[PDB]
């Protein structure tokens, strides 16, 4: 086992982990940050997406041990002092979620994508959100949710 | 001001934001795998590596000695409890843990209980199993052959099943509807006739959240609590009580937040039973959560219908008769979700939106070495198949007559004045106005301009692309209910609602349904809001907990709005009738001298004399008028008088790349009419989702099996699921034709987009080849498969 | 098979074992302090070291700087939410956190929130508070003097209160009942007249589990959930809703397992309000659990009545009139639990078991620098004081006329044929048979032989011990309910029950009451078992969760059996009527061709044709007969037509040691009649507990204050509670005189042993001194006090 | 500073680190979630916190957790063996020796030890032997019957 120190949502977490432990299970099982979900074992769905060291990453294809000294942000950390982040507000206002299973991953992705590209076109949004699957929405309202967040972020 | 008060309610018709979003957008949803209980262990399943074969021996020692492993159970441990097999909704039996042999690849053979999912996975790999392979049955036709291998040795010597006599060992049942004599006679004398064979390939609902449960039997209290991904927790409770011997009142089943069901989570899977058994044995919580590969490989699949459709008509296009024959592949065990009396669901709704005088349909179920299922993925009980069949045949008939595909539909539609309409199959369509809707869609997309562009393109033999136009005008049948004909394992298909108003005016409501993302917590609140003048925001609704919610049949077949929606309105109305009575007592006038206005009862004439629902609620708790009991609440179980029949008119324009076989959806227009609309915003989301499943099914989904019965493409590597890039922008429209018999005129709608879009896609693709004589092309309309056809019909490059 | 089938139900009248035990005997109960929630912090309270004084300054800095402390709040943080004061059940207001001044020692001044209880306790000590002492008021009489200090400066200038006009700043109210003029007329001329002053000491209910709660406001969902030691969770929900502004439907109060309430947990304490507020402010769970010293010092006390009784009679012992005057000590704020129209509870039931033609009582409550309370500890709303007054007065009359104490009672008893009897105070006693019950007790203990033995000991001047025989014949009033007469903060005092029968025959039941150990989960099930023919073992009952249970008024005043017991039987009967209708349909016969025999409906004249409740339950879910909704359930809210009036005859023999003053209970015989008995084993337990509490009150309990207002003996170091060694062996007996108006004829009984045994002990001790002219001795009858009396009457050694 | 200790509770090793002032009752309830033992006073009179430490009945609210490093602690949760109730638990159940159940875990742990100290107790011996446990609900009468029941079951 390797002792690591991961900064999760602004708080330092020193834990002893087995090398094979997937980051997604470390977050869900050890820290009880159950927002991130699992929808596949092949790395396609993106329901496990979290922000690691400034980038969107599918936590099911990353080891917890690799996060020693990293900065990890999960959906539970998006709201600031209880005030929703623009992406959370956009998804809510534009009905960008139904069963809510792909939502945390979608929000974590959108959170970073909007920093990568602040004024995205619809095509760029669809392409920028390609790593995340959704079975409920048909993506249309998600595009609007991201557009709503983009406008609010430059407000 | 009366309008301001109504607006403030955020009730019927409003596109109010969802009440359930808050928790989900902050990762505070509560799905099965988020659950952790004191002393909870994890379960994993040892699955069959082959499709068919006898079990020689299972080696449990290496797994047992593994640190962290508590138990390894096989079918032998299930026998004393008579649990190695379990009854199915289709009246057949299914193996919980393979006993003497395995019937399909990936089937559950044994289970391991460990400290966590990591050690559990290792334990499964340590369990060795020896088999003696048997010849595999993959094709339904080959299954009925005289020399075909015996799949169900457990049914040996039987001559009948739960759905009539059986003519072969791999034959499950044969079901028919309509007048065969009349139909045969029409076809014998019909001037124009057409017939087409078509395959509706086996696909999978593949909900993002897979199936799972946390089973906890407490030996101290003697009771069982199971958190499960179930679309019907109440019947699950009844079934689990029966199979376990634990009195029902001591069994509590709870469906928490579910990451999508789509028909995949209606039935009981072997994983649930094993977890329950393991928990009873170990006296502690046992968690089971399957992986994506297990979900696709062993949970309920959809479709797999081999259909032979025929249509009789006159030269001008009027349909005289309809005759259909189907071969259905139900896998190894018939666990097809359906009301007990319909082994082929409501397939006899295949007469469509047309006034066809004579019709008959016959469906033959067959066993094969594949996972059970059949009814799932927004099928409404084989309605997906019925609509696909009729719409495809109408297209073939139009092509033979050189008649416009919209015109032949307009000419055959059931007219608005014919409703309530009784079909040749016996269904009483509640209401419709197909003509008005068709014209609306045709005008919006400028249909004639489209046909002209297509004509100009076909004229040029050098056009790099083919233009296809698909049109589907369908009639859905949702709201499975009349207990007289519809029942799940003997329980009538009704539903319920309990509403309780608090002393201060707000309320709590529980229904027998269970949302899986369709927004019941918002929409249900809106119905009640309009019925009682209480803002939807403070009407708290809950579902899924059998210990608190009124008994219901769950949600599948878009039955929520039709069945539960009615019980909700009726339960609210009982409360309204009492409130009027209390208001009259407070206002010292008679009930008949009162008028309800949005959120209050006012004395006729004098507007200043009134009492709000809040005033009435307090009075009910303070001091009930003579002859009345304190409190203000109601319960209502609704046994529906009929189904609900929403309709739609979909049109798709596609362009096919002749050099690669790639099909690009240029436009898709969807008009749905589900009667009174509760929340337009929520309906739109349901449509967007269903049309997307439609695109996935028609254009890319399939579940191929090789000669040895191995499932190919059972993971997201090959099993198609579209991303935001592949998903076209959807155009939606609607009309409002209320259901006369429904308390609020609201029909179901969630499955309509799926049911109707699939044949719209095939229609557009086939239409692209129609000019060279193509009548049909089987799904999926993959670039590979479409290119193959381009080459066959000399259109490639 | 009939007698056996009834026996197997384990319903009405059976001494079946408890369903609750299993979890409790294995440490699996769920009490407030067993609860642990994610992010849960701990709150402790900074309390007042003085009894009366101005708050100069509170120092928060040292506590706030301490690691682990998250916040320190005072009345200043509560003002913006209008929560530094809260409304009480008595119609007055109470300080949540001391604002400008403190009204009693140990009062809540500030609160700290920390990581755990250890740090929190440290934080309390770190908070320094500066005070300006003010003159204390500890005697009610001294409180009404012109120069007496103003305690309640918040109601300065008010000439009226919640219960009428106020004559002095420390005067709370004056309440009376009966005919004053008529009573004064009888006493003005009666030939025999007796008067007696007696003090009913302030004691504490002291439940083993103290008060506490876990408040949890979820800022994400916007709802409040608080687990609490409450005997009326629904009422608390309504009150918390209105005080907080949070819509009621979003407020969930849940009373889990409670380690005894004994009236101590009916009200809302500042501790609960503070935890709720802190939780709202911190956005996370806050746990508060008081220590024993805090419970005895600041929660609801009992009694504290200074009484002057009078009896008018003829020389043969026939009572002509009753006149009573009482000064009630209610402490700083009037938070006395009672229906809003009875500031002195049901004290006017003091006419007792006697037919007294003229009577009048008057109670004057006053403020003092002590903790609020008055009604608690099995008092049935001042019935304890009422019974003690009349029984002591009857003994005084018997001694002046030199008449036997049993004889004078048999002479004044309300005759059996006089029921329903309307007293001089307006109560309508439901039923009774006192003469038969008295004879039973006298014969059982050989009363004449006891008197003979007593006469012998009194003869010898050197008998080392004094012998006293105490006898009490009382009538209780339990089942607070008629909404026109009784209400808690405006809510009619009804109660409810909801029963749901599952498809398989078992069932779930929830009531608006809440057990604290009296066995509802067993008894309630027994009532239903008999009504529906379903074994009680499979009828699961629950209470306490405002989100699941029907609205009720809780458990106190022994109201469960009378009010909820009625709602339960009626709800079950609603189900039984429907079951008959269904059985008739299945059996194809008219409803009244059917006979109910234990657990089935059978056709008259044909024993072979029948349907069991299980058969019916299934049919209700399978196919409802035309004109009936599916399912089988009912809810019923019962507004009682009258209270229930159980009675009892209690006899106690004591032997007092002349040298030490210590009293030894030689024998205690208790006969109780609460009508139809649901579970004798459970009844017996309630009697044992009640009699033990009585011994505790009469023989050792008290709450003395010194001249400075300091509460002395507020811990188990001095506050008396008997162990198994001190508790005498109880002899119990009974007769069965059902309540005519009650659905099953059952009367409440739990408080009877407490109410009746106390004056029985005083009667025995006083009777030991009767031969030397002693008419009364104030409780507690400790060795020390009894010795002072032996000394005073030259009876010492 | 927290002291690392290992205390055997119900035959299972419990490795924890606690401040020296940690009362054993809070250790069991707070650290191990063995919430059967209860708190009913702060003066050591009630016995609701009674647990069996190294073969003797002890009020865990008046004993430090840090004094138990290596000790054998028995709590109500560990009386039942393989699901079968101990004679003491069965006695309290059959004789209705409990109402609210708060003093019960303490009564059971005390009766468990008492019956070993004295196998055939008289009523007086039972009342005296259970004297360190307070009960607000029962009046003790059924509790002595429960103990008499258990005493009888253990001899058969
Ligand atoms: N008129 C109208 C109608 C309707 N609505 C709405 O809408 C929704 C829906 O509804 P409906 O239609 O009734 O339906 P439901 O029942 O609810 O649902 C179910 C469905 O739904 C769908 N979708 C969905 N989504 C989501 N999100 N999730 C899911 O899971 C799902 N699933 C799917 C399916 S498949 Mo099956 O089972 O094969 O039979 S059937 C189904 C809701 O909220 C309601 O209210 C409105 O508004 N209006
Ligand atoms: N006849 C008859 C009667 C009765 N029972 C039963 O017995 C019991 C009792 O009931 P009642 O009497 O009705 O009562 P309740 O309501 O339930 O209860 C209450 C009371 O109860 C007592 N006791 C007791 N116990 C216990 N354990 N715990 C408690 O806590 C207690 N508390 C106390 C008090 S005080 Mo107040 O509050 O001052 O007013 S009132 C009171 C119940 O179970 C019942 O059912 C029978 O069986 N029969
Ligand atoms: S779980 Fe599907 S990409 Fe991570
Ligand atoms: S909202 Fe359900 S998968 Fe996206
Ligand atoms: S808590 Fe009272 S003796 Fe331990
Ligand atoms: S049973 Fe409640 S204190 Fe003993």
């Amino acid at each position: 086992k390797k002792i690591i120190t991961v900064n999760v949502n602004g708080k330092a977490q020193e834990k002893a982990v087995e090398p094979r432990t997937l980051l997604i299970h470390f977050l869900r099982e050890e820290l009880n940050l159950t927002g991130a979900h699992i929808g596949c074992e092949t790395s396609h769905c993106g329901a496990c997406t979290v922000d690691i060291d400034g980038r969107s990453v599918k936590s099911c294809t990353h080891l917890a041990v690799q996060c020693d000294g990293s900065e990890v942000l999960t959906v539970e950390g998006l709201a600031n002092k209880g005030v929703l982040h623009a992406v959370q507000e956009g998804f809510y206002k534009e009905h960008g979620l139904q069963c809510g299973f792909c939502t945390p991953g979608m929000l974590m992705r959108a959170y970073r994508f909007l920093q990568e590209n602040p004024n995205p076109t619809e095509a760029e949004i669809r392409m920028g959100m390609t790593g995340n699957l959704c079975r409920c929405t048909g993506y249309q309202n998600i595009v609007k949710a991201v557009q709503y967040a983009a406008r609010k972020l430059q407000e | 001001d009366a309008e301001a008060r109504e607006l403030a309610l955020a009730g019927m018709g409003a596109s109010r934001l969802r009440k359930e979003d808050a928790r989900f957008i902050q990762g505070k949803g509560n799905y099965v795998d988020d659950i952790k209980m004191p002393g909870m262990l994890h379960m994993d399943i040892v699955r069959a590596p082959i499709a068919h074969g006898r079990i020689k021996k299972i080696h449990k020692d290496a797994a047992l000695a593994m640190p962290g492993v508590h138990a390894v159970l096989t079918a032998e441990d299930l026998k004393p409890l008579k649990l190695h097999w379990m009854p199915t909704l289709a009246g057949d039996v299914a193996a919980v843990l393979a006993d003497e042999k395995v019937h399909f690849q990936m089937q559950e053979v044994a289970i391991v209980i460990a400290d966590d999912r990591y050690i559990a996975a290792d334990a499964v790999e340590a369990v060795k199993v020896e088999y003696d392979e048997l010849p595999v049955v993959i094709d339904p036709i080959d299954a009925l052959k005289p020399d075909a291998p015996v799949l169900r040795e457990d049914l040996a010597g039987k001559t009948s099943g739960a759905h009539g006599p059986r003519e072969h060992h791999n034959h499950i049942f044969t079901w028919g509807a309509g007048d065969k004599a009349a139909t045969d006679a029409v076809f014998a004398n019909a001037p124009v006739t057409v017939s087409q064979h078509m395959y509706y390939p086996r696909v999978h609902p593949c909900p993002l959240e897979t199936c799972g449960c946390v089973a906890s039997f407490d030996p101290i209290k003697g009771d069982l609590t199971t958190y499960i991904t179930s679309q019907a927790p109440h019947v699950v409770r009844t079934v689990v009580s029966m199979l376990s011997g634990i009195p029902e009142s001591k069994v509590r089943i709870v469906s928490p937040d579910i990451g999508g069901g789509f028909g995949n989570k209606v039935g009981i899977y072997p994983g649930y039973v094993c977890a329950i058994v393991a928990s009873i044995v170990l006296g502690r919580p046992v968690k089971w959560v399957e992986d994506r590969v297990e979900n696709i490989s062993t949970t309920a699949f959809a479709r797999d219908y081999h259909m032979d459709g025929e249509l009789a008509a006159t030269p001008d296009g009027k349909i005289l008769g309809l005759r259909v024959n189907v071969v259905a592949d139900h896998g190894a065990f018939d666990a097809c979700a359906d009301p007990t009396k319909f082994p082929a669901g409501l397939f006899h709704i295949c007469s469509g939106s047309y006034d066809i005088p004579r019709a008959h349909c016959s469906v033959k179920g067959v066993y094969t070495n594949k996972a059970p299922g059949g009814v799932a993925y927004r099928c409404s009980f084989r309605v997906t198949e019925a609509v696909y069949l009729i719409e495809r045949m109408v297209d073939v008939l139009a092509q033979k007559l050189n008649m416009d595909k919209a015109e032949i539909r307009a000419k055959n539609f059931i007219r608005k004045e014919q409703f309530p309409y009784t079909t040749q199959f016996g269904f009483e369509y509640d209401s419709g106005d197909y003509h008005t809707a068709l014209k609306k869609v045709l005008d919006a997309v400028d249909y004639p301009a489209l046909r002209a562009e297509q004509a100009a393109r076909r004229a040029d033999p050098n056009s790099p692309t083919l233009m296809g136009i698909g049109l589907v005008t369908f009639t859905e049948v949702v709201g499975a209910g009349p207990s007289k004909m519809c029942d799940i394992l003997g329980v009538g298909m009704f539903d319920s609602c309990e509403i309780r108003i608090h002393p201060t005016g707000s309320a709590i409501a529980r229904m027998g349904t269970i949302t899986q993302g369709q927004g019941h917590q918002t929409t249900y609140a809106q119905i009640i809001a309009t019925e009682l003048g209480i803002p939807s925001e403070v009407i708290q609704v809950e579902e899924g907990d059998t210990s608190t919610a009124p008994y219901g049949l769950g949600t599948y077949g878009s039955r929520s709005t039709p069945v539960a929606g009615a019980a909700i309105a009726l339960a609210a109305r009982k409360i309204h009738a009492k409130a009027r009575k209390i208001a009259a007592h407070m206002l010292e006038v008679n009930e008949n001298d009162l008028d309800w206005e949005v959120d209050r009862f006012k004395v006729k004439g004098d507007d200043s004399k009134f009492k709000t629902m809040a005033d009435i609620a307090w009075q009910a708790y303070h001091q009930p008028p003579a002859g009345l009991e304190p409190g203000l609440e109601a319960v209502h179980y609704y046994d529906p008088p009929n189904f609900t029949y929403p309709f739609g008119i979909y049109l798709c324009v596609v362009d096919i790349d002749r050099a690669t076989g790639e099909t690009k959806v240029r436009r898709f227009y969807a008009l749905d009419d589900c009667g009174t609309r509760i929340n337009p915003m929520i309906i739109e989301g349901q449509i967007h989702g269903g049309l997307t499943e439609g695109y996935a099914v028609a254009m890319g989904q399939q579940m191929p099996f090789d000669a040895q019965g191995n499932l190919l493409g059972n993971t997201l590597m090959d099993y198609f699921l579209p991303t935001a890039v592949e998903t076209p922008h959807w155009e939606t429209d609607h009309t409002v034709t209320p259901s006369p018999h429904h308390p609020i005129g609201a029909k179901g709608v969630a499955e309509s987009p799926h049911v109707g879009s699939i044949p719209t896609f095939t229609a557009a693709v086939v239409d692209a080849f129609a000019h060279v004589g193509v009548t049909h092309l089987d799904m999926p309309h993959t670039s590979y498969r479409v290119w193959k056809s381009l080459k066959e019909h000399n259109l490639a490059l």
